[PDB]
């Protein structure tokens, strides 16, 4: 009915949907089977999910899953393999997939950009991103780097499929990123995205979904278990699907309540 | 009106889908609630109700609170015409 | 009023003394536990405070009725009075104003202490009986 | 007195209310090899005497390896403190050992040659202990037939372990599972997690704390009985343990199943 306007909510103190899963190809190679999806679907049928409602999509690596990682599914659970060198990749992937991001694309050779507040970051994606930034002064004079110099810039990210870059707000900057293998969009964080839950196999709960140093909140949607065989992990996931679905709720934007409020 | 060839299975076919819709589910739930109330001994007096001696007929589970209670009561009471307790039309 | 009461009592008729906030409840701040452990890791019982002219009770469960018969746990509390009362107006609120804070109280063993971490819900099926 | 009946306990708040222990330790043999001394036990006994606990009743035992300690642990003592070495490659071993020694398990034998099995509660876990355990399982639907594996054969099963010294396994509730394990060396038991055990506390002598004690991935809490400190020399670890013995004794307590009064409650 009515949208676009918030109204006081009053009350008295006295008084079957799709679910997607993701996995590494290494798991499939370590299982060596092809009917396993059907078996897990039957187990979900036994556990209380109607057959013909659970989907499965396969990727090859965390980097491959990081380019255009849009999850369009009413209830998303993501399995992520813990590496030893991809801490930034995992952390920023979880940050992107856990927060509702509103993005504005940016031409890189026409304007000089800045940041408004502390809830603004720069999301970038592509085959390879080489982002360089030079903070100008208030009088359009370069400080330690020249506006027409393409070599003295402060390197911040190279050969990264997914990089989240934040700069010091309050002063303009010049950007020079190759718009043939990369694209950077001005994005603003609105709030928590609760339609995605991530189960981390291995590791020690290091993924920080906030770049702020003072705070480091461990949101409940980052589970942690230890693995030796993938069948064990799949059995644990299927057996205790009730707890995971109870952790999550309906997406805040799919319902006809965020319509005309940056819907979906 | 059609008045067609030798006997068909019209009654059986209509019953097949008449026993799957919401009426059968509602009567099944009512019978289950009555059975559980008759078996309600492990919890003492525990069935939520507005009256006395909860009989699984005036429970409140689902404006004015009284209006909601009465609406729930009538919605469940519609099945009373399936119990031959009525006296009129 | 008192002289009239005495005179009518001496003549064996109906007596009556008026009061505002009558201090009739005995002071006995006792708590009862049913599902107990030596280390106080999961509890289920009742704690009450009946002082002055006010009665405050609070039923608590550490399991929050998670291993219970259909997620419903009952609590009964019976408080007698030494003398009868008539024509009582009762003020009743569904919130315990004393047993809703993090507290640590010595147990019934007399040599150990346990912690209380409360989270208040609204009580359900709140029945009160005035029986004679 | 009356036993085995849960009864109300009276109490009060206006009444003014507010040793003979037996310590035991388990440590790996590399500590003993590194310390280069064998008279250190006398020093530890004297230091425990200085704090206040009597000597003579303190026992020490060694295990060759964490895998050797994993198979059939023995715990007959009053305050169990175990030092477990941390690694970045054997997380599951430490997790399963701490989980097994932290909670009481009421177990029954399992015969996987003449029966099927299924779960009925969230505390139902399957524990396999032996020298060479390789659990092979094929799920069966309500019609008692194999899905993704044929019941007639056994090699096509989806394994959950391979020659593991100890393996805790959980299966999907509501379905049958046909099992085939080499019973000649390893045993499988059906255990239910009755409740917590405070008689055993584990100190992770290492780095990144990774222990989980719950089978559900939703919650992985950090219990207080789980201690963790850094280490380079074992004498420093022993000094820290003996200095903070009072805190360890306070956080722990007597076993909640051998109080001489809790009889007919699955112990004593």
């Amino acid at each position: 009915q009515n949208y676009g306007i918030n109204l006081p909510i009053t009350g008295s103190m006295d008084i079957t949907s799709t679910l997607c899963l993701y996995y590494p190809t290494e798991a499939a190679t370590e299982i060596n089977d092809n009917s396993w999806k059907d078996t897990l679907s039957q187990l979900f049928l036994t556990k209380g999910w109607p057959t013909g409602s659970v989907y499965f999509k396969e990727y090859t690596n965390i980097a491959s899953f990081s380019v255009d990682p849009q999850l369009y599914c009413d209830y998303n659970v993501v399995l992520m393999k813990y590496d030893a060198t991809l801490q930034l990749d995992m952390s920023e992937l979880a940050d992107l997939i856990l927060n509702e991001w509103l993005c504005n694309p940016m031409d890189i050779t026409l304007y000089y950009y800045q940041q408004t507040d502390e809830a603004n970051k720069w999301i970038s994606m592509g085959s390879s991103c080489t982002i360089k930034v030079c903070p100008l002064n208030t009088q359009t004079l370069g400080i330690g780097c020249l506006t027409t110099d393409a070599t003295t810039f402060e390197e911040v990210a190279t050969a990264e499929k997914l990089v989240i870059t934040d700069v010091v707000d309050g002063v303009n900057h010049k950007l020079d990123v190759t718009t043939a293998t990369c694209t950077i969009r001005n994005c603003k964080k609105l709030g928590p995205r609760e339609n995605v839950a991530v189960i981390q196999v291995g590791g020690s709960d290091i993924l920080d979904i906030t770049a702020d140093p003072t705070t480091a909140p461990q949101t409940e949607r980052m589970m942690r278990i230890n693995w030796k065989k993938w069948w064990q992990v799949f059995y644990t996931v299927v057996d205790y699907v009730d707890q995971i679905i109870q952790v999550m709720s309906k997406r805040s934007r799919s319902l006809n309540s965020a319509a005309f409020y940056y819907r979906v | 009106k059609s008045t067609i060839d030798a006997a068909k299975s019209m009654a059986t076919n209509v019953m097949k889908k008449f026993k799957k819709s919401g009426l059968a589910n509602s009567v099944s739930t009512l019978t289950d609630s009555l059975s559980d109330a008759a078996s309600s001994i492990s919890r003492g007096s525990s069935i939520r109700s507005i009256g006395s001696s909860a009989s699984a007929w005036t429970d409140v589970s689902t404006v004015s609170s009284v209006s909601t209670q009465t609406s729930t009561i009538s919605r469940r009471l519609r099945l009373k015409e399936m119990a031959t307790q009525t006296e009129g039309m | 009023e008192y002289i009239e009461n005495w005179n009518l009592q001496n003549r064996r008729q109906r007596t009556g003394f008026t009061f505002h906030k009558p201090n009739i409840f005995p002071y006995s701040a006792s708590f009862t536990l049913n599902r107990s452990q030596p280390a106080h890791d999961n509890l289920m019982g009742t704690m009450w405070l009946n002082a002055g002219s006010e009665i405050q009770v609070a039923g608590f469960d550490y399991s929050c009725a998670i291993n219970a018969p259909a997620n419903i746990q009952q609590f009964e509390h019976i408080v007698p009075l030494r003398r009868v009362l008539t024509t009582a107006t009762i003020t009743l609120l569904p919130d315990a104003e004393r047993f809703s804070f993090p507290r640590v109280i010595n147990s019934a063993d007399g040599a150990t202490t346990w912690f209380f971490n409360p989270v208040i819900l609204r009580p359900n099926n709140v029945e009160v009986e005035f029986l004679l």
